[PDB]
């Protein structure tokens, strides 16, 4: 049973090689995890459903 | 912006030598990455001093007091 904003299909997809912000890559360091050189681009429900 | 503002106000409320040790390594106060003895070069300490007051600064900002205001952030 979803509400909606709930995650329907996992898609993922490669970004590139972009830079980041010093600031955030700072705090990256802080936390100790990069993420990954791809996109969270996943399927979702629409709203009210 | 308000992220950055809570860079300022958490970042400012550590010790005088970290903020410029951070600020001018990281690339923060002038916006570019640097080696290891530009930093200490400007300080007359060496590299092994940074790296130690760096990663003991880094043992610092895991203290969670910081952090919880700041894991929403990620």
């Amino acid at each position: 049973e979803v509400r909606d904003g709930d995650i329907l299909v996992g898609k993922v997809t490669p970004k590139g090689e972009t830079e980041l912000t010093p600031e955030e890559r700072l705090l990256r360091a802080i936390f100790g995890e990069k993420a990954r050189e791809v996109r969270d681009t996943s399927l979702k429900v629409p709203h009210g459903e | 912006t308000l992220l950055q503002d809570q860079l300022q106000s958490v970042l400012d409320t550590l010790s005088e030598r970290e903020a410029g040790v951070v600020r001018l390594r990281f690339g923060l106060t002038d916006g570019q990455p640097r080696t290891l003895d530009e930093i200490g070069q400007v300080y007359g300490v060496t590299r092994e001093r940074i790296r130690q007051i760096e990663s003991k600064t880094m043992s610092k900002l895991r203290h969670p007091s910081r952090s919880q205001v700041l894991r929403d952030y990620l």
